[PDB]
């Protein structure tokens, strides 16, 4: 398992779609942005 | 029995407690494992070869999770002392996963009816499911004429790399988009958290973190006070390296001794689903134990000023718990580098 943190401070917000479990990560694709 | 299964056993000997937790533990159970003596035997198999495709679990977790699903499981598993031995089974285990002899499970070969060779197609279609089309030999680099697809140890092979990142796992936006943060591992969705906090005990709020916990109380634990997690899961199928999720510096890589087989205690008895559509509750418990488990903390300075300082937390799970970073402190890499990789041991 992995965990990625982001302070509060960070203008990058995740990507909604990963709030739902089970949605499919493929590495290297985008899960925060500014 | 080998030595370290020796030690093991004389250790849950050696204190009434524990001795009393390994007794415990099996109450009722009617199949193998039924007491600690046969789960030392059944290790004994287990560390001498490598493991196969077909159980929902990898072998250690299969045999543990009825002992892990009581309170005396859970007492047992939570004590560092005990905890030192399990490290030092499992690092002997991956020794032989290193080995040319592990390679024998490379093969197409059913092994009966439930298992098979990781180069069957059943278990070669599994692992590029989210592949897009492409096959097994396409996507990771290997020799798919060569025995044992070029892999020379089961660890290899676990741990095989990308053919062409730049077909199948693209940075998304390019290297030079700072902007953007990467998934560091192949892996599923399983919990986010926005303005996360510090708790002094990890009793009955289970699947919270607590960033003191996580953290292992490091100095940079408050600048994520109010911050958020993402966390993800990675299939026993899974690309199992660690790949950088943004342009940046490695601050600080800290390794964290921990537990290897302790569920959320709100979870012990929920039932273990005798199917895979369901989870169990270890399967359940990932939040919780990303504060306890043995594990790799990873503090990143990204290049961009606006993303900053940024933790990584790699997360050990039963006998898959040894963190391995191929990256040093005050290097710099890219969106999408090597960080290090997942290997069987402790």
């Amino acid at each position: 398992s992995f965990a990625l943190g982001l302070r509060k401070d960070c203008r990058a917000e995740i990507v909604e779609k990963f709030t739902e479990p089970g949605t499919v990560i493929r590495i290297n694709e985008v899960v925060a942005a500014l | 029995l080998m030595q370290p299964i020796q030690e093991f056993k004389a250790f849950i000997e050696s204190d009434p407690v524990v001795h009393q937790e390994f007794i415990d533990m099996f109450e009722g159970i009617q199949d193998s494992p039924r007491n600690y003596q046969e789960l030392c035997n059944m290790f004994n198999d287990i560390f001498r070869k490598a493991p196969v495709y077909g159980d929902l679990g990898p072998p250690v977790y299969m045999i543990m999770a009825k002992l892990m699903n009581t309170r005396a499981g859970f007492s047992a598993f939570t004590r560092q002392r005990l905890n030192l031995h399990f490290k030092k089974l499992f690092d002997t285990w991956g020794l032989f996963l290193s080995s040319k002899d592990s390679r024998n499970v490379l093969v197409a070969d059913q092994f009966d009816d439930r298992h098979c060779g990781w180069l069957n197609e059943r278990a070669l279609s599994a692992m590029v499911k989210h592949y897009n089309g492409r096959a097994f030999d396409e996507v990771f680099l290997c020799d798919k004429n060569a025995p044992y697809y070029g892999f020379n140890s089961y660890d290899d092979f676990f741990n095989r790399r990308f053919r062409n990142r730049d077909i199948d796992r693209p940075v998304v936006g390019g290297v030079n988009n700072t902007t953007l943060i990467s998934a560091a591992c192949e892996s599923l969705s399983y919990n986010v958290s926005y303005d996360v906090q510090s708790l002094d005990t990890l009793v009955f709020k289970g699947e919270t973190y607590s960033l003191k916990h996580l953290l292992n109380n490091d100095p940079f634990t408050p600048q994520f006070e109010h911050g958020s997690i993402l966390q993800g899961f990675l299939n026993v199928t899974a690309y199992h390296r660690w790949h950088a999720p943004v342009n940046g510096t490695i601050v600080k890589i800290i390794n964290v001794p921990g537990t290897y087989f302790a569920q959320a205690p709100s979870t012990i008895g929920d039932p273990i689903p005798d199917n895979d559509y369901d989870p169990p509750p270890y399967l359940k418990s990932l939040v919780y134990f990303s504060n306890i488990a043995a594990r790799q903390i990873m503090f990143i300075e990204a290049d961009n000023k606006e993303i900053g300082l940024i933790f990584l937390v790699f997360i050990g799970m039963t006998e898959i718990s040894t963190c391995e970073a191929t990256v040093s402190e005050g290097q710099h890499v890219n969106r999408g580098d090597d960080l290090g990789m997942f290997h069987f041991g402790g």
